[PDB]
């Protein structure tokens, strides 16, 4: 009459809710890993305002022809 | 930066293959990247002149080991003094 355990089911629902959370934090780990192993564009990783990466050189001389694209 | 700027504030002796090249890098992608390495040959060959100078190697090699005259309009060399004379 002293013992009250929980019920089978309660204890198998239980643990694989936390299963569960654990397969959604590997699955996170995975992509995150994923993620950070991905290329980013040249304005969110090198300069958002002036993200054009050609060059400009020296305006002094400026000779025609010079541009080359 | 004064990366571009030549000794007199214009563009450097090797601009333009440089503007080149950063013209593909900037219209390419990392896969892509190695779609224009001829760009970048011929910017290390403005740089160093490599080719150029083993190119002129095997011309001088040839020269030397020929006996046969050469007819073509030649190059002549003038003293600084003789600039415009006759």
């Amino acid at each position: 009459t002293f013992f009250h355990p929980k019920s089978r089911e309660d204890i198998l629902n239980e643990e694989a809710k936390i299963v569960q959370a654990l397969n959604n934090q590997r699955e996170l780990t995975i992509k995150m890993h994923e993620l950070k192993r991905e290329e980013k564009d040249y304005a969110h990783s090198y300069s958002p305002l002036f993200s054009d990466p050609v060059p400009q050189g020296g305006s002094i001389g400026k000779a025609p022809g010079s541009s080359r694209e | 930066t004064a990366a571009g700027i030549s000794l007199t504030g214009g563009r450097n002796r090797c601009f333009s293959e440089w503007q080149s090249f950063m013209h593909c890098t900037a219209k390419t992608d990392a896969k892509s990247r190695a779609q224009c390495l001829p760009n970048f040959e011929d910017y290390m060959e403005c740089l160093h002149h490599t080719k150029e100078k083993a190119r002129l190697r095997e011309i001088e090699s040839v020269l030397k080991q020929k006996k046969e005259g050469l007819e073509a309009p030649p190059v002549k060399v003038i003293p600084v003094k003789a600039i415009g004379l006759v």
